[PDB]
């Protein structure tokens, strides 16, 4: 309900790739990977992730946030990786929800599962560019407060496109 | 198929084999 | 007849064996071990030996490329291409008497000659071919290039145990503008420790070997060293290490001395550079872990050590230049600094013209208005502005797809939803706008006094000292708010043609400034670096805190005293 | 400069080291050493521009130490 | 919002004075260069107290296509230590995101507790200076007393025009 301009952007962004990567390299830019969605809590970000996977048709890999937190030791570097290219196989859209779990940015506290899981994503997404065989990997990140996502997760190649899903207005609450 | 992982016996049931020429089975 | 291609087994890896069926061996008329030339589908060719399959089934081909054309190792069979039989030939191999090889060694003459004889023993080879060593091979030869032979290996031939092996040899990106001014300042330092075959051992010392790069986060500091890299060879062990430590006390000091061990190992007949990055290293709420900067200190000490041994240049890049170790800054490990500032209005147009050159943007697009509207950005945000204006011109579009027309409508659309980078409004800003003397109406006598004490002592220095007049060592201008004090200082910098480091009090109120004693020391050091200079401290009552009060007064009072044209004027 | 270093050949080595001492009037010890840095590695420079390219083990064998680098080393090094 | 000029009374002289700063730099910038003048940016309204000044700002946003974002006055000084500073900068990012918008800031005399007033004056000054060049975002302020207004906010790039809103004749 509502969001007619912003879901049309998500579908046009998630359809040009996987279908036409020749148009991107016609002009001047690489085909992008990181779509970051955010908003205030209770807005519709998790439902609009599940809406994309019900329509376009691929293998869709959903990784949750609060269940790759605790573990016992560094089992993220076997779990993430396998998850990625495994989907790579179905040439595929990769979903990461609750991004402020896997990665904080809380420097004061120097945790064991914090300071080198940031190297487990920047050195994995820089190598997930599949230019040997020209594959297509799309990462959809969804977070409730992208105010504390490191400064290193906004660089090009990584999460680049940020779409804001805000609090609905009076005309939007009528259509809700 | 039978394999002994450090004394523990394993029972394996083969469901599907896909080979090098691309022909799969049922 | 078409034959399929399959990946090779674990017993054919590095054996130079081609596995054919019996009907193809009947059609070729080959024996066991005879030489088969395979013309590959994606260009190039290879030479193999014919051996039969165990199954006896015909219709399949496997091949192991060891003697190959250079850049023709395309025998991976993921897509399962099929080969026709017209592409395999039976090639006669006469024996040879003399070969000529050029070796590619791994990272004396007799051991290289012995490893060449041992690899090429009883093999068929052709001309202009690479022979690749199998994995796990003993020795030091990784590859051989075949150059020549006396019974002429153009239709190939066989090396024998009694042939002779001789050694001959004949082996037949964003430019980023805007840093031109600082790119050559780097070379006037680092070129002299790149032309060193122990010549400066013989005559001289060692210019420094310990440079430091500083700048805002986004001016492209890491890409500059790759440009000076390629510019003069070098393998840049770019050790970043944002968190290389752990819970043990100094367990990576053993690790960084093996990092520093191969700086020497890769120092023989070749340049090397240790590239420490993000020496940022955040500020822990509590005392930083000992190993964190102790190894730094080790890196320090280790570095200072590099002076009693073979000398390896170190280029370090940090983001925020202050709050480092003060035992770095002294003559030695780190004493030569190159400062990359926020970009001016001038080369921001030439920043844009580099990125505009690759994309097909039409000729009806301004640049000066695109430079002027983009005040507050860095060089990373100008790429993303030109990335986003390509997207909304591919996003929205027409059905023709032949004219890539990007116009001023979607540059101004992409300007709207790109947020500007922080950490710019700080420290000191040079270059502002030119103000002439005639804009300030009246005040003829105050213009005469400002000329006789700061411009005549910085522009005509021999006639000031010959006439026996002293230079006043820092002037103070006071008055009510609204009588043009900042205009008179900015008119003075235009007629002096010098550098202009200006610190105001409203700069100091930002919370991104770290405690401002060492911001105040950073201003004085950048000044003594840029030569003939005017240091302007506007609103000193806000700087001195109208504790941190007494500490600021002190860093200022000590620098005000400790200080062919020189000296820094303080206004 | 008698105990300059006694090594590093050619140099001046005449009786006109008196005028640079007269000249001598600034600071010492740690500035004068770096005068050897401003005459050891600063005596090349002009060798590498008159010839395009050479192995530098022959440039070190044909090194020339000049008078003219000392006056510019006064301008580059200010002792106290 | 839905307030027209006819609901207030049709203040025709204050209609032309506010339109000279928020619409005339875009639609007719040739008349400013014809006379030799810089275009004004920020507009302060002063007068006797009441809710008269907040209805004129809602009526200006109704006739042109313009979005309204409101920051209060002495609410923000009394609040806590931290992220009232973040609430100022999130107002300014939301003005530039959507479209040409009017930022309404309330009573200015209450800002002018030494460390309390100065971290919010620092975040206000470093972000109003970011929209000095951008012509589609205009700051609009209302105050009760013109005497105890800070002279740091009176420089000729930030707040220029002063309009008197009287009791009705
Ligand atoms: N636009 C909408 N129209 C209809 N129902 C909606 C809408 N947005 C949210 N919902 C309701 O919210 C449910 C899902 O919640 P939602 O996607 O908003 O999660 P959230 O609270 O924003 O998540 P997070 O905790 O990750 O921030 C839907 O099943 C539906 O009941
Ligand atoms: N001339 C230029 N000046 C500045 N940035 C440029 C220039 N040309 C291109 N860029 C952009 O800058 C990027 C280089 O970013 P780089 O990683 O070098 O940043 P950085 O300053 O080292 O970052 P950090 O402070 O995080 O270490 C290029 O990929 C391009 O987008
Ligand atoms: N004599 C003058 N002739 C022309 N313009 C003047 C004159 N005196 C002041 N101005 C104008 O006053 C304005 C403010 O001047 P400026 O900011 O340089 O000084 P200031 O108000 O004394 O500074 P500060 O308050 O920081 O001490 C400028 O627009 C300047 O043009």
């Amino acid at each position: 309900g509502g969001l007619s301009s912003q879901l049309k952007a998500i579908r046009e962004i998630i359809e040009l790739p996987l279908k036409q990567p020749e148009l991107f390299k016609s002009y001047g830019i690489p085909a992008p990977r990181g779509v970051l969605l955010y908003g205030p809590p209770g807005t519709g970000k998790t439902m609009i992730a599940r809406a994309v996977a019900n329509e376009v048709g691929a293998y869709v890999s959903v990784i949750n946030g609060p269940e790759i937190i605790s573990k016992f030791y560094g089992e993220t570097e076997a779990k993430l990786r396998q998850i990625f290219a495994e989907a790579t196989l179905r040439h595929s859209i990769i979903f990461i929800d609750q991004l402020d779990a896997l990665c904080p940015k809380r420097e004061g506290a120097q945790n064991e599962v914090e300071k080198r899981v940031v190297a487990s994503l920047l050195t994995l997404m820089d190598g997930i560019g599949s230019e040997v065989s020209e594959g297509q990997v799309l990462v959809l990140g969804a977070t409730n407060r992208p105010h504390a996502l490191d400064a290193a997760l906004r660089r090009p190649g990584r999460f680049d496109k940020e779409i804001e899903i805000g609090v609905p207005n009076a005309q939007d609450r009528l259509d809700i | 198929l039978y394999c002994t992982f450090y004394g523990r016996p394993y029972k394996l049931q083969v469901l599907r084999v896909k080979g090098a020429d691309g022909m799969i089975l049922g | 007849p078409l034959l399929k291609l399959l990946p090779l087994d674990a017993r054919d890896r590095g054996t130079q064996r081609c596995r054919l069926g019996p009907a193809a061996l009947h059609a070729l008329g080959a024996r066991l071990g005879s030489a088969v030339k395979i013309s590959l589908p994606d260009g190039g060719s290879c030479l193999c030996t014919a051996w039969p399959r165990r199954d006896g089934a015909d219709g399949f081909v496997q091949l192991d490329p060891l003697c190959a054309s250079p850049g023709a190792a395309v025998g991976a069979s993921r897509s399962r291409r099929s080969l026709s039989l017209n592409r395999l030939l039976l090639v006669p191999c006469p024996p040879l008497r003399r070969v000529a090889v050029w070796p590619v060694l791994r990272e004396n003459t007799a051991a290289v000659l012995e490893a060449a004889q041992e690899l090429l023993r009883n093999r068929p080879i052709s001309l202009g071919h690479v022979v690749v060593a199998p994995p796990g091979a003993p020795g030091l030869v990784a590859a051989l290039h075949i150059v020549g032979g006396t019974p002429s290996p153009d239709p190939a031939g066989l090396v024998t145990p009694r042939t002779r092996v001789s050694l001959g040899g004949e082996p037949p990106e964003v430019p980023l503008g805007g840093l031109s001014e600082a790119a050559d300042s780097l070379r006037e330092l680092l070129r002299l420790p790149l032309r060193y075959p122990r010549a400066l051992t013989a005559l001289g010392l060692a210019v420094p070997r310990g440079v430091l790069l500083a700048g805002p986060p986004g001016v492209g500091k890491t890409q500059l060293v790759r440009a000076v890299a390629r510019e003069a060879g070098a393998e840049l062990l770019a050790v970043s290490a944002p968190a290389l430590q752990g819970s043990r006390p100094g367990e990576t000091e053993e690790n960084v001395r093996r990092v520093f061990q191969r700086a020497r190992e890769l120092a023989s007949r070749g340049p090397s550079l240790l590239f420490l990055d993000e020496m940022d290293a955040l500020c822990p709420q509590r005392g930083s872990r000992a190993p964190e900067s102790r190894v730094v200190a080790q890196v320090l000490t280790l570095l200072d050590g590099a002076s009693g041994d073979r000398e390896v240049v170190v280029v370090g890049a940090t983001n925020r230049p202050d709050a480092l170790d003060p035992a770095l800054r002294r003559p030695g490990r780190f004493d030569r600094e190159v400062v990359i500032g926020t970009p001016t209005l001038k080369q921001r147009k030439e920043i844009l013209q580099v990125i505009t050159s690759k994309m097909p943007i039409s000729s009806h697009v301004d640049l000066g208005l695109l430079a002027e509207m983009t005040v507050g950005y860095v060089g990373a945000d100008l790429t993303a502005l030109c990335r986003e204006a390509a997207m909304h011109a591919l996003l929205h579009s027409e059905k023709n797809q032949d004219n890539p027309v990007i116009d001023e409508i979607d540059f101004l659309e992409a300007f709207k939803n790109i947020q500007p980078s922080s950490f710019r409004s700080v420290i000191g800003l040079m270059d502002i706008k030119p103000v002439d003397w005639e804009e300030i109406g009246g005040l003829e006598d105050v213009k005469l006094k400002l000329k006789q004490s700061i411009e005549w002592p910085l522009k005509f220095p021999w006639e000031f000292v010959r006439m026996g007049l002293t230079q006043p060592k820092g002037v103070l201008l006071y008055g009510p708010p609204g009588c043009a004090k900042t205009t008179l200082v900015r008119a003075l910098a235009t007629s002096c043609h010098c550098s202009f480091v200006s610190v105001s009090g409203a700069d100091l109120f930002s919370p991104f400034v770290g405690d401002s004693e060492k911001v105040l020391s950073q201003i004085f050091r950048q000044a003594r670096a840029s030569t003939p200079a005017i240091l302007f401290l506007d609103e000193i009552d806000s700087i001195l805190g109208a504790d941190v009060q007494e500490r600021v007064l002190s860093v200022l009072l000590n620098e005000l005293d400790g200080v062919f044209n020189r000296s820094v004027m303080i206004i | 400069l008698q105990k300059l270093l006694r090594r590093v050949p050619h140099l001046l080595t005449e009786a006109e080291l008196l005028q640079l001492a007269n000249s001598a009037h600034g600071y010492v010890g740690a500035d004068l050493k770096v005068l050897c840095n401003e005459a050891g590695l600063c005596a090349l420079r002009r060798i590498l521009k008159k010839q395009p390219n050479l192995p530098d083990v022959k440039v070190a064998g044909l090194v020339k130490i000049t008078l003219k680098d000392f006056l510019q080393a006064m301008n580059d090094i200010r002792p106290s | 919002p839905n307030v027209s000029w006819s609901d207030i009374g049709g203040l025709e002289s204050i209609k032309l004075k506010l339109e000279q700063a928020v619409e005339w730099p875009l639609k007719h910038p040739e008349s400013f260069i014809r006379m030799g003048i810089q275009p004004p940016k920020g507009v302060l309204l002063y007068g006797p107290p009441g809710c008269s000044k907040t209805m004129i700002a809602k009526a200006l946003a109704n006739e042109s296509g313009l979005n309204f974002l409101a920051i209060k006055g002495p609410e923000l000084m009394n609040k806590y230590v931290g992220e009232s500073e973040r609430a100022v900068r999130e107002t300014f990012r939301k003005a530039r995101a959507v479209a040409p918008s009017i930022i309404f800031f309330d009573q200015l005399d209450a800002l002018a507790a030494g460390n309390v007033a100065d971290r919010v004056l620092a975040q206000l000054l470093t972000e109003m200076d970011g929209i000095e060049q951008l012509k589609d975002v205009t700051i609009l302020a209302a105050t009760n007393r013109p005497d105890r207004i800070d002279k740091a906010l009176m420089r000729p790039g930030r707040i220029d025009r002063i309009i008197y809103v009287p009791l009705p004749d």
